RNA sequence: AACGAGACUCUGGCAUGCUAACUAGUUACGCGACCGGUCGGCGUAACUUCUUAGAGGGACAAGUGGCGU
């Protein structure tokens, strides 16, 4: 029915964990034709769970300050990567992007004990909702400070963060920094 | 051994800067073993977590 | 309603070693137009009329006229 | 056969003329595949991909468009359109195809039938904006 | 011996229904206004899925539609509402006719003579309006009319002479003559304020309800009290049949159906299927009509929902 | 948050114990009435007054409220009751032995509706300090 | 009881209900131009949806479910 792009379809999709079930977007009534829709979601709590998950792609990812409100040059971005990964892993983008989002995100956290300045952390869980916009805040960040000046265009080098964190490889920016706020979760425990 | 968790009900919000809330949490293999744990996020009633650990209780910072 | 139901006046007199000012202030009555005061009542003054004692029926009395 | 209704995002008003004809569809006398922001056409074309061609068939609409940018004369044109479409088939049509189309419609998105009322703030004295201040020094 | 069965609900509505229009013209149309600044035409389908489906809304008001009245003909209708005018439709169109303004408060309860030339309303204003098809006040009723609102206002559908009748809020069931407009008859007998008045469809007979619940029941050409009903809680709405002759009232939840002589109740119209809701209220049955065959009754509650009835034949 | 001052919750008291005939359950009807009996200025506070008189009477049916009058609030409830034999009617009355000699010393040992029961035999009647 | 708070005043959001509009227009009719279409192109005509600004509605924790001496 409903394609994102209208080239993409949304029902073969697949999520895989039950902790990110209803707070990862699309599966069914979610399919929208574009990433900007321009809703209001940050009007009460727990409603951007409740937006398609490429508009938080999208969202996160106008975060410098002189992109920082620039949403018509940021849905030709992930349209200029949606493409890429179709050819680099050809199957549907949006499948690697929520496996992308499931293995980012940590899952075990430190909190801060103690004065200011010094620490004594002691491990806590981690709510299903910070794990997904944990996840968007490590993939989107890793996608501007490696496509800064390394010639390479940076909507190929979205997709080049996207499907090799997809794997859970670790050339991947977001699982190295997941996995480095693990090792810390493991130093109080 | 990964474990996955249950929320029961959410009991307070601790830690130093108030940031951690404390939830009371059901394990999904239906089992009746409440363990408190601390969480850090946004969480409300029916939530589902992933516990590496699950033996050590919830302590105040 | 400071805007219309009080009314400000600041004079300076001159004494012998300086200046002495007098601010006086006056809050206007209710009278809607006598010439005096506001017609508008104060906004939070709620009046609610006494109700008058109907003649209670004991019949059911179908009178015509 | 007449049905003129308007829609609105923060400062652009889309008024739409709806008669009957054969499916002429043509905002500011352009057709809809020839609106310069094209990054948004299928939000433009979220109607017709939605209600189909079928509904669109004994229609005319000219949407008369001023006011705003171009995001929200995007936003105030499909509103427009997706409001006129529920009156003609209110007004003339029977009720029951009236509420088959408005209640796909408000299942799909609330925006394209009832405005959003959030519009721009003053600016305060003592800042650039509205809630941000000017940096104070201390010392 | 016959039951009063749930065929079917009414329901398209968002807030609560005030009146339903029946006609002896059409079987088949059904007005019923609301407090949603609109009046939709049912067309009754009779299926097992619906009994009726909306058909064409009349939106054309600005506030509460308080009262509608229709023609002999299935093609006009008068009605009430809160903003203080009238709006007089042709049910063909979906689209309104006249417009008829003087009334500074709230239009409260309108009626319709069989000719279709005099009209006759009841406001918060306290004053009684006879208005032209056109618009023309024909008179304004400045006779002491009542010192509270007026309720509701009925004519007399009757061969004999054509009169009027005033509840109020003062207790007060006025009795006038049309194109006279002087005061006939007054009832005295009411604790609480009055709601509807409405006549028997011979003109000879009046029930009263009010705030006690008690139908009083008196006569147009002599003028009367005959009987004393009893109810429950606040009486919404009275009707008769004229059929089964049988005394249409509309106590809160349920509706009383009593006989006119016998003052037997033939059925006790309360239905409840929820557990979840017992904290609150049960909805209030507003809307009482009677169509002209006498097999449906047209119940309508503060659920912005009709329930329509069919008598069990046995 | 939405807290009513004393403003409102005054006016709609009084108007409470002066006018409760007049007043229901809807609010949109008590919102008429309030603005034709007292003069009220600017709709907001008429609006107020009237929601919190709807609140106010769906709670007066339920039982007591403690800041109306409860000459009007029992008055009401009454008015909302007759047994058919009284419930100082009784047939049997259980009286002491003690209660009888009281009667005795009273000349009204020759009732008939009287019927000694025997009292319990352990002298316990305090609570176990400590 | 009173001041302060609140109320109040201005502003923002809704009205195909009302009031109107050659210094604002819509729709229609002819005319003109170029391929039944495009006109911020010309003049009459119904009327206020758009546009202006007045009067008035509208929302009150009102309805429902929990938690509440």
């Amino acid at each position: 029915d409903i394609k994102l792009f209208g080239k993409w379809s949304t029902d073969d999709v697949q999520i895989n964990d039950i902790s990110l079930q209803d707070y990862i977007a699309v599966k069914e009534k979610y399919a929208k034709y574009l990433p900007h829709s321009a809703g209001r979601y940050a009007a009460k709590r727990f409603r951007k769970a409740q937006c398609p998950i490429v508009e938080r792609l999208t969202n996160s990812m106008m975060m410098h300050g002189r992109n920082n409100g620039k949403k018509l040059m940021t849905v030709r971005i992930v349209k200029h990567a949606f493409e890429i990964i179709h050819l680099l892993t050809g199957e549907n983008p949006l499948q690697v992007l929520v496996n992308a989002i499931i293995n980012s995100g940590p899952r075990e956290d430190s909190t801060r004990i103690g004065r200011a300045g010094t620490v004594r952390r002691q491990a806590v869980d981690v709510s299903p909702l910070r794990r997904v916009n944990q996840a968007i805040w490590l993939l989107c960040t890793g996608a501007r400070e490696a496509a800064f000046r390394n010639i390479k265009t940076i909507a190929e080098c979205l997709a080049d963060e996207l499907i090799n964190a997809a794997k859970g490889s670790s050339n991947s920016y977001a699982i190295k920094k997941k996995d480095e706020l693990e090792r810390v979760a493991k130093s109080n425990r | 051994p990964i474990k996955l968790a249950r929320v029961t009900k959410v009991l307070g919000r601790t830690g130093s800067q108030g940031q951690c809330t404390q939830v009371r949490v059901e394990f999904m293999d239906d089992t009746s073993r409440s363990i408190i744990r601390n969480v850090k996020g946004p969480v409300r009633e029916g939530d589902v977590l992933t516990l590496l650990e699950s033996e050590r209780e919830a302590r105040r910072l | 309603p400071v805007n219309y139901y009080v009314d400000t006046a600041v004079r300076h007199v001159l004494l012998r070693q300086g200046v002495l000012g007098i601010k006086v202030k006056i809050m206007l009555p209710w009278d809607p137009t006598g010439k005096i005061g506001p017609k508008k009542p104060l906004p939070d003054h709620v009046s609610i009329v006494e109700p008058k004692d109907e003649i209670l029926p004991t019949t059911p009395i179908s009178e015509q006229k | 056969q007449s049905v003129q209704v308007f829609g609105r995002k923060k400062t652009a008003t889309a008024v739409a003329h709806c008669k009957r004809g054969n499916g002429l569809i043509k905002v500011n006398g352009r057709p809809l595949e020839m609106i310069e922001p094209r990054t948004l056409q299928y939000k433009l074309l979220e109607p017709v991909l939605l209600l189909g061609k079928e509904r669109f068939a004994g229609v005319d609409i000219r949407v008369r468009v001023k006011g705003g940018g171009h995001v929200a004369q995007i936003y105030a044109i499909r509103q427009s359109i997706s409001k006129a479409l529920v009156a003609y088939y209110q007004k003339y049509v029977d009720e029951a195809s009236k509420k088959e189309i408005k209640d796909i419609l408000i299942q799909y998105d609330r925006t394209l039938l009832v405005a959003d009322p959030r519009r721009c703030e003053s600016k305060k004295f003592g800042g650039p904006g509205a809630r941000a201040r000017y940096q104070k020094s201390y010392r | 011996t016959e039951q009063m069965t749930l065929r079917g609900t009414l329901k398209g509505h968002n807030g609560w229904v005030t009146q339903i229009a029946t006609t002896p013209q059409f079987p088949d149309m059904i007005l019923s206004a609301s407090r949603d600044k609109t009046i939709i035409m049912w067309k009754l389908t009779r299926d097992e899925t619906n009994y009726g489906i909306p058909q064409r809304a009349l939106r054309g008001h600005s506030h509460f539609v308080s009262d509608v009245v229709i023609s002999s003909d299935g093609q006009f209708a008068l009605s009430g509402s809160w903003d203080g005018t009238l709006r007089l439709w042709d049910l063909t169109t979906g689209t309104t006719t006249r417009r008829f303004v003087g009334h500074t408060k709230d239009v409260l309860s309108v009626a319709f003579s069989s000719d279709n030339r005099q009209i006759v309303s009841g406001s918060r204003d306290k004053t009684i309006k006879l208005w032209n098809t056109l618009g023309v006040c024909k008179y304004t009723v400045q006779d002491e009319s009542h010192s509270e609102w007026v309720s509701c206002v009925r004519f007399s559908p009757n061969s004999s002479n054509p009169i009027i009748v005033s509840c109020g809020w003062d207790k007060l069931v006025k009795v006038w003559n049309l194109a006279n407009c002087k005061l006939k008859t007054n009832h005295i007998g009411h604790t609480g304020y009055l709601n509807t008045v409405t006549v028997s469809p011979d003109g000879s007979l009046c029930a009263s309800g009010g705030k006690d619940g008690q139908a009083m029941l008196w006569d147009l050409n002599e003028g009367k009290h005959l009987y004393t009903l009893d109810g429950g809680d606040i009486i919404n709405a009275l009707c008769f049949s004229p059929n089964r002759y049988w005394l249409c009232a509309a106590t809160g939840p349920s509706i009383k159906i009593w006989d006119l002589e016998g003052k037997i109740i033939v059925d006790e119209l309360k239905q409840e299927v929820i557990s979840t809701s017992s904290k609150a209220e049960p909805p209030q049955c507003t809307s009482l009509a009677w169509s002209a065959d006498g097999q449906t009754l047209f119940a309508g509650y503060t659920d912005n929902l009709v329930r329509v009835w069919q008598v069990t034949i046995g | 948050g939405r807290v009513r001052t004393k403003t409102v919750k005054k006016a709609a008291r009084v108007i409470i114990e002066k006018y409760y005939t007049r007043l229901g359950n809807d609010f949109h009807t008590n919102k008429r009435v309030c603005e034709e009996i007292a003069i009220i200025p600017s709709k907001k506070l008429r609006n107020k007054i009237a929601g919190y008189v709807t609140h106010l009477m769906k709670r007066i049916q339920r039982g007591p409220v403690r800041g109306i009058s409860i000459k009007l609030q029992e008055e009401e409830r009454e008015r909302r009751y007759v047994p058919e034999v009284s419930a100082l009617d009784q047939e049997i009355i259980e009286v002491d032995p003690d209660t009888k000699e009281m009667l005795k010393l009273l000349d009204f040992g020759s009732l008939s509706n009287l019927q000694v029961t025997q009292p319990t035999v352990g002298m316990n009647f305090k609570t176990p300090r400590g």
